[PDB]
């Protein structure tokens, strides 16, 4: 079972540290436990979440080496994916909630009523499946990097460089999963499915385009859709 | 326009 090379430990350090630096509050301790009149009150709290994703991506050298036109396509592509992952890994089986932003504990119904629709059940089912995965800050950060560095995104210029970065993250990630020896079977094939699970959530980005009026939505929410 | 996104990205 191949384990991380020294160069992968450095990439792992870089990606884990950029994640924890840009992840809102151990500090469950700050949790809340709380129609366009609920969409409005939700979209209001997305603007800090979008910024954190940009901040994570900026704290990743390989991304800072891409032209800003590629940086923008890549960020519009992975924001919802990363926010959804960051919320699903903060699933409490007891309260049956996800924790949004710093700590606003939302329910499947509340998030459905916030305009996510079927994407609520999607992230809730993801969170429930991710409990037995026991993903540490390193594993969450490397998922975010695999999602972020996607060349299948329309309008990209450096498709070849981006696929390289992703193959790096993907291999460093598998080697860490090898080192980590989770008690779940087919763990690596099972994560590639949760990447698909995550990617499908961010492919429903028109399910906004249909549920558009526009000035009733935060500007950063409109820039990534 | 991604004007605020450029702003955020280009410091
Ligand atoms: C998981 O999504 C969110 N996460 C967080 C957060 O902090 N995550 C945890 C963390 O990152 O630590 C938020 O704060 C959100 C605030 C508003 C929000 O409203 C939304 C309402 C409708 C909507 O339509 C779709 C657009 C595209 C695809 C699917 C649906 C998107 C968004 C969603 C949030």
């Amino acid at each position: 079972k191949p384990e991380p090379t020294d160069e992968e430990w450095e990439l792992i350090k870089t990606v884990t540290e950029a994640h924890v630096a840009t992840n809102a509050q151990s500090h469950k301790q700050k949790r809340k436990f709380l129609d366009l009149e609920a969409f409005s009150h939700f979209t209001k709290i997305i603007t800090p979440a979008i910024t954190r994703v940009v901040d994570f991506a900026k704290k990743l050298p390989m991304f800072c080496e891409l032209p800003c036109e590629d940086q923008i396509i890549l960020l519009k592509g992975c924001c919802m994916e990363i926010m959804s992952l960051r919320a699903a890994v903060r699933y409490d089986p007891e309260s049956e909630t996800l924790t949004l932003n710093g700590e606003m504990a939302v329910t499947r119904g509340q998030l459905k009523n916030g305009g996510l629709g079927v994407v609520s059940d999607a992230i809730f089912d993801l969170g429930m499946s991710l409990s037995s995965f026991n993903l540490d800050d390193t594993e969450v950060a490397l998922l975010q990097a695999v999602l972020l560095m996607s060349s299948d995104r329309p309008g990209l210029a450096c498709v070849e460089r981006i696929e390289k970065y992703q193959d790096s993250f993907l291999l460093a990630f598998e080697h860490y999963i090898n080192y980590r020896k989770h008690h779940v079977t087919h763990f690596w094939p099972k994560l590639l499915m949760k990447v698909t699970d995550l990617r499908m959530i961010g492919a429903c980005h028109a399910s906004f385009l249909h549920m558009k009026p526009t000035e009733l939505f935060p500007p950063l929410f409109l820039e990534v859709f | 326009e991604n004007a605020l996104l450029r702003y955020l990205l280009d410091k």
